[PDB]
RNA sequence: CGACUCUUAGCGGUGGAUCACUCGGCUCGUGCGUCGAUGAAGAACGCAGCUAGCUGCGAGAAUUAAUGUGAAUUGCAGGACACAUUGAUCAUCGACACUUCGAACGCACUUGCGGCCCCGGGUUCCUCCCGGGGCUACGCCUGUCUGAGCGUCGCUU
RNA sequence: CGCGACCUCAGAUCAGACGUGGCGACCCGCUGAAUUUAAGCAUAUUAGUCAGCGGAGGAAAAGAAACUAACCAGGAUUCCCUCAGUAACGGCGAGUGAACAGGGAAGAGCCCAGCGCCGAAUCCCCGCCCCGCGGGGCGCGGGACAUGUGGCGUACGGAAG
RNA sequence: AGGCUAAAUACCGGCACGAGACCGAUAGUCAACAAGUACCGUAAGGGAAAGUUGAAAAGAACUUUGAAGAGAGAGUUCAA
RNA sequence: GAGCCUUGAAGCCUAGGGCGCGGGCCCGGGUGGAGCCGCCGCAGGUGCAGAUCUUGGUGGUAGUAGCAAAUAUUCAAACGAGAACUUUGAAGGCCGAAGUGGAGAAGGGUUCCAUGUGAACAGCAGUUGAACAUGGGUCAGUCGGUCCUGAGAGAUGGGCG
């Protein structure tokens, strides 16, 4: 888990926030690996990833990348969705398998925290005080 | 000897005209820029100063190609010429 | 005299070159007149001469560009400015043929289950 | 207004620098430097508690009163002494409630 | 500074091009209310600073 | 009453488009009516003006029965200049006087191919 | 010209010494004189 | 801060609400948009009726609402098999198919 | 002569020959402080600067 | 009596309030929803007959071509006034063209120093010679070519 | 020792193609305070917001249940009115704060891995013709991907024979 | 515990566009005008003042004092 | 209101005539040059002495304080409307080689030079100037940058994020 980047343990805040050593950083390490692979090779598109190894400190993932402009993928129209340009850099908008599981979206009573789209969209509709012409 | 006597020892400039935004912030002794951030790739901007955005965003200069981008969008990018 | 582009399009480029040489000679001599004093009347002449210089270079490049197109036409791998410009998103859209290309499963689905016209009142 | 008159940045000077305790713009050379910043009593400040686009403009009336007012207005249009007392010219006009043919 | 790089001379060249007053035939045009160069620069009071 | 949702009743936009319309619209704005005998002969109400007409003034300080020739047209000033209409300065130099072309009656045209075509378009549209 | 030159002061700025001068700055001098005021 | 006999107020305004106010002013414009969308749908289809797919007969699910009856979603493939017609053929005919519904 | 600032001394030395058909002894250049380039061209001892001035017009 | 001072009023000056006007703002809504290695946004420099700004343009520089329009731009000269040639100006703009920096791209930035390939002239040629053109950034994909490995293995000495 | 086959690999100004930078009003992912409130102030609140960073399009995000319910049962997602200032959280203080039922607007469902059946029946690159314009797409021979698994038939509503 | 997808929806940037019980030059955007211009600070950055002749320049020819500014006559127009 | 007005509205002034207890108003007279009001309802950014208020302007103080650090000027002539200052001559002086001299680095950016003007600027004046206007001026194989490394700064490989 990540260490808070303030120097010498100086939060400059209330006693809520003095905890430099213990933060866990919400996103999963699998999505961290997907971010690094994608932004190192930004020309490609990230499909998914999986686990292959761990010993003490290093954790090892393998990431599948789909080429956008090869003709074998620009034909075969089951696959053209990733060539469609709304999927540039899926890993940083969190659309992958680990990305959805980090954003925390499902259905039902265990997911009222994000009612539609994301927690910010839910927060937007819940605290946007709505006013009509007639009240 | 703190004010007007010691102002007279100003002789060495620490800012030269940077080659990207022309706005005199190319700090030689750090070999960087102050305003635009020239040795970095990406252009320096911040949300905490609205007037910097108001001075350096698009629309201020020429938009000397973005004009004809709009003018070609108004018809939809033809490739033929006209009939006589 | 007047140097009309319509007149110039039938010309050969080796004569366009010599005509442009004469026009630049007129340019330089009237610019000497522009520097020296007694040139009350030659200065509208230097304006129409430089605008005549523009027309001939325009005709030359208009000829050379389409003459380049006439032997890269019908070819794969024609150069970059002769490729369609449009804009970057329109270059990087798929294709009309890749757009209309369909899998055999979806084709047989449309063949078995077509969309009908119906109406329901009576 | 919907936008700041707070485009200027400002601070006060304090008990020293005799003049006042209004915020002031900070600068020099340009002769706005040291004028009155945002506030009401200054030049080029925001108006007091400014107009906001969520003012309650529209008002609702009951539908029964909306129909009652139509009935009352049509009933007042029938009497001749009312409509001359508004300002029309019905002095040489036939009947009050005029009713022409459907050929019109 | 009596020896200086080339960008500085291009800058000072454009500033010497700028520093000149209004010709008189512009002052008598139609709909014109320009009377003088407000952007006029004097070398003692204002310094450009490179 | 205005029924298009794409033309302005707005005073500011109308004055702005008026005082900044380019020259090929200023031609249409500087338009004159024809005399009633010529509108009988040609079946057309109004025309744009040019350098070479024969022009009578209907109102102003210089009024009535003075059919002269136009010489210049400042479309920048929305003004034509008429050959008879003069005034001296203090120093005895004559100068033309500004007449807006709404106060102008055309008695003769200059005939030309494009004027024949415009006149035939006017007659064909008035039908 | 003579008329242009005679015109030129009447239009030539008149308010470039209207840099206004009197930002002034800070005091820190009047109170400096340590009178002590009942030490 | 309080006063005489008056009700305890806890309004929810401490959060900076004046930033995020979305206000109904484009409501008549949206009503005209949705009219033009429905008329465009009617002209863009054909003889096919507007609100084209048929909807079932469905009873609400709460000791409160089970007396009533509601236009449901789809026809519960057991019912659509008893009708004697194939699945996607019903979607082409204009018969709503919802496979999750149980009978 | 007044030369655009892109041109160097060898190109000036070629251009003066290829326009005026006279030799070039040597070429000095400077940047005139208005912004252009002022180029002095010394001619060969055979030719005449007065004749060349009369034949270019100045 | 005069001078001074005060108060009124007429006139005059300093001053720029009120009123009247508005090619300007602000708000609301509809329609559209478009940048970039084919070099963007931004910046620098340059350009008119007389030219500093603003504006508009890029060594074709106050616009070129083409289409429509149909006799002007304008402060002053001139210049094409041609129109029974092609036709001024202005708008539209789809064909050309687009200096240097700028993600900037031959390596850095001091306009410095290069390296190949090709073409015109040089000593009619390589050996640190003039002019011109092209190519020479990083990362990554598909394929080609070259070859490293006591990694695995065969056949052989 | 040489040669060949792979497997791991590097190089190239190799042939062709792609990514970077901007604007950021709306959207998406993370990070993230403090003034203030509580008449003091530590949890709380201000808020998972201002600022920061990375991305994206004309919309994005979401999405065809590991659901809601508990009775005569509904049925992907999105948005509005209600639910409701409620159940609930809280030095149970200040304050915070949902959701399913209901009615509307819009209406849309699908594919693959697995499993097995079809003699790799599949795709990419190069070269020649084919054809008609404003401009590029089917077919024929040889170089590759690929058996550590192209394609067809196939999806939990059952499917295949 | 693998994936795709229109609609209804948000939009103070942009592109044009139409309106207003809105302000009327100390107001309204800071910017009705050569405005992010002049200017200040090394820089981050800060940031103005400034609308109005007349219907038409018809802008005072000419005389006459004064070295000129300035003036007295005369003239323009309904008005100097 | 068949409201009012180029036969003169708004605004402004008024030792003019009046009304109301007042808030204020009505008319007369003069300027002024193109819009204005009464009434019934309606809606506001709606009435000033102050806030060491903000912005703009002008007073008293006042033709006053003050134009005093470094010894210093005088005569004649010239050009000129005009001479305590400009220029020439003569005389008397100062700086006195660690200078009030002769040239450069950094900085300044045309101030360099000539001609013309003396309206504003030079804190008196000026025929003068670094003021304004017009027009000129900076030439390098061998002077320096370019090249070298120093104190250091910074990229790929690598690691971290
Ligand atoms: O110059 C001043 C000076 C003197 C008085 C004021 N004051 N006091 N009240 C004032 C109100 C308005 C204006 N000025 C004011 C300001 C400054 N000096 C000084 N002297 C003594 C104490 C402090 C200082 Cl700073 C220097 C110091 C060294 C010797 N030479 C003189
Ligand atoms: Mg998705
Ligand atoms: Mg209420
Ligand atoms: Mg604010
Ligand atoms: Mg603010
Ligand atoms: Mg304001
Ligand atoms: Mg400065
Ligand atoms: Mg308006
Ligand atoms: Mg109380
Ligand atoms: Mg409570
Ligand atoms: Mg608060
Ligand atoms: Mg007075
Ligand atoms: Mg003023
Ligand atoms: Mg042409
Ligand atoms: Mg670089
Ligand atoms: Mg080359
Ligand atoms: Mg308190
Ligand atoms: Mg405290
Ligand atoms: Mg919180
Ligand atoms: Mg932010
Ligand atoms: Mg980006
Ligand atoms: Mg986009
Ligand atoms: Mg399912
Ligand atoms: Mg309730
Ligand atoms: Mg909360
Ligand atoms: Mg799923
Ligand atoms: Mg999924
Ligand atoms: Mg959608
Ligand atoms: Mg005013
Ligand atoms: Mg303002
Ligand atoms: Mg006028
Ligand atoms: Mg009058
Ligand atoms: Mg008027
Ligand atoms: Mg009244
Ligand atoms: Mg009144
Ligand atoms: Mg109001
Ligand atoms: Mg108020
Ligand atoms: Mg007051
Ligand atoms: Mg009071
Ligand atoms: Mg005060
Ligand atoms: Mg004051
Ligand atoms: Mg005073
Ligand atoms: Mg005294
Ligand atoms: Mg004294
Ligand atoms: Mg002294
Ligand atoms: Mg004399
Ligand atoms: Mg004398
Ligand atoms: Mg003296
Ligand atoms: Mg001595
Ligand atoms: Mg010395
Ligand atoms: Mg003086
Ligand atoms: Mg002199
Ligand atoms: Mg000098
Ligand atoms: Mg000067
Ligand atoms: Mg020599
Ligand atoms: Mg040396
Ligand atoms: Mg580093
Ligand atoms: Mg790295
Ligand atoms: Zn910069």
């Amino acid at each position: 888990g990540r260490k808070r980047p303030v120097p010498k343990g100086a939060t400059y805040g209330k006693p809520v926030h003095h905890g430099v050593n213990q933060l866990k950083f919400a996103r999963s390490l699998q999505s961290v690996a997907e971010e690094r692979a994608g932004r190192h090779c930004g020309a490609l598109r990230v499909l998914n990833s999986y686990w292959v190894g761990e010993d003490s400190t290093y954790k090892f993932f393998e990431v599948i990348l789909i080429d956008p402009f090869h003709k074998a993928i620009r034909r075969n129209p089951d696959t053209q969705w990733i060539t469609k340009p709304v999927h540039k850099h899926r890993e940083m908008r969190g659309l992958t398998s680990a990305g959805r599981k980090s954003r925390g979206l499902g259905k039902g009573h265990k997911f009222h925290h994000t009612i539609g789209g994301s927690r910010r969209a839910a927060w937007r509709r819940r605290n946007t005080l709505q006013l009509h012409r007639y009240r | 000897t703190k004010g007007t006597s010691s102002f007279g020892k100003r002789r060495n400039k620490t800012h030269t005209l940077c080659r990207r935004c022309g706005s005199k912030a190319y700090h030689l002794q750090k070999s960087t820029c102050g305003k635009c951030g020239y040795p970095a790739k990406r252009k320096r901007k911040y949300n905490w100063s609205a007037k910097a955005k108001r001075r350096n965003t698009t629309g201020t200069g020429r938009m000397r190609h973005l004009k004809i981008v709009y003018r070609r969008f108004r018809h939809g990018f033809r490739e033929g010429t006209t009939p006589k | 005299a007047k140097i009309k582009a319509r007149d110039l399009r039938g010309k050969k480029k080796e004569e366009l070159l010599k005509q442009l040489d004469d026009l630049k000679v007129e340019l330089s001599q009237l610019r000497v007149a522009k520097v020296t004093g007694g040139a009350a009347s030659k200065l509208s002449k230097i304006r129409v001469v430089r605008k005549s210089i523009a027309r001939v270079l325009t005709v030359i490049n208009q000829t050379q560009k389409e003459n380049l197109r006439k032997f890269y036409k019908g070819k794969k791998y024609k150069p970059l400015d002769l490729r369609p410009k449009k804009t970057r998103a329109m270059r990087r859209r798929l294709n009309k043929h890749e757009e209309n290309l369909k899998t055999k499963k979806q084709q047989r689905k449309e063949r078995l289950y077509p969309l009908r016209k119906y109406a329901v009142k009576a | 207004s919907e936008l700041a008159g707070h485009q200027t940045s400002a601070e006060s000077w304090g008990t020293g620098r005799a003049v006042a305790r209004i915020p002031r713009v900070r600068g020099g050379g340009t002769h706005r430097s040291g004028q009155g910043a945002f506030g009401n009593m200054c030049r080029g400040g925001r108006m007091f508690a400014p107009t906001k686009t969520w003012r309650r403009w529209h008002r609702r009336v009951n539908t029964t009163q909306k129909r009652y007012a139509i009935c009352s207005a049509l009933a007042a249009s029938a009497l001749p002494a009312l409509v001359m007392s508004k300002g029309h010219r019905i002095e040489e006009v036939p009947e009050l409630p005029l009713v022409v043919e459907d050929k019109v | 500074s009596s020896h200086k790089t080339f960008r500085i001379k291009r800058f000072l060249a454009k500033k010497q091009k700028q520093n000149r007053p209004i010709p008189q035939w512009i002052r008598m045009k139609t709909g014109n209310k320009i009377r003088y160069n407000s952007k006029r620069r004097h070398w003692r009071r204002t310094k450009l600073g490179l | 009453m205005k029924f298009n949702p794409f033309v302005t009743s707005d005073r500011s936009k109308n004055r702005k488009r008026h005082f900044n319309a380019p020259s090929h619209i200023r031609r249409k704005i500087m338009s004159s009516p024809l005399s009633k005998e010529l509108r009988q002969k040609y079946n057309v109400r109004s025309m744009p003006i040019r350098k070479d007409d024969e022009v009578q003034v209907v109102r102003g300080h210089y009024k009535g029965q003075q059919i002269g020739k136009v010489v210049q047209v400042y479309r920048k000033k929305y003004v034509i200049y008429i050959e008879r209409v003069q005034r001296e300065k203090a120093n005895g130099t004559t100068v033309h006087v500004g007449i807006h072309p709404s106060k102008v009656v055309i008695t003769r045209l200059k005939l030309d191919k494009d004027r024949k075509k415009i006149l035939e378009r006017k007659a064909k549209s008035r039908q | 010209g003579v008329c242009r030159k005679a015109a030129q002061p009447e239009e030539a700025g008149l308010q470039i010494p209207a840099i206004l001068g009197i930002l002034g700055g800070i005091l820190a001098l009047l109170i400096l004189i340590l009178l002590l005021l009942l030490f | 801060a309080p006063s005489r006999n008056g009700m305890v107020l806890k309004p929810h305004f401490h959060k900076d609400w004046q930033r995020r106010v979305a206000t109904w002013f484009n409501q008549p414009a949206r009503k005209i948009r949705r009219r033009k969308a429905r008329q465009a749908k009617a002209r863009r289809i054909a003889p096919r009726p507007a609100s084209g797919p048929i909807r079932p007969i469905v009873r609400c699910p709460t000791v409160r609402y089970h007396t009533k009856v509601r236009a449901g979603r789809g026809f519960s493939l057991e019912e659509l098999r008893v009708a004697g017609i194939h699945k996607k053929v019903a979607r082409t005919i204009g018969i709503s198919v919802d496979p999750r519904r149980r009978n | 002569f007044i030369v655009d600032v892109k041109a160097n001394k060898h190109q000036i030395k070629q251009a003066v020959k290829k326009l005026y058909d006279i030799d070039v002894a040597k070429v000095n250049t400077l940047i005139r402080p208005d912004g252009e380039k002022k180029a002095y061209v010394r001619l060969a001892p055979d030719y005449d600067a007065l004749d060349v001035a009369n034949k270019i017009g100045i």
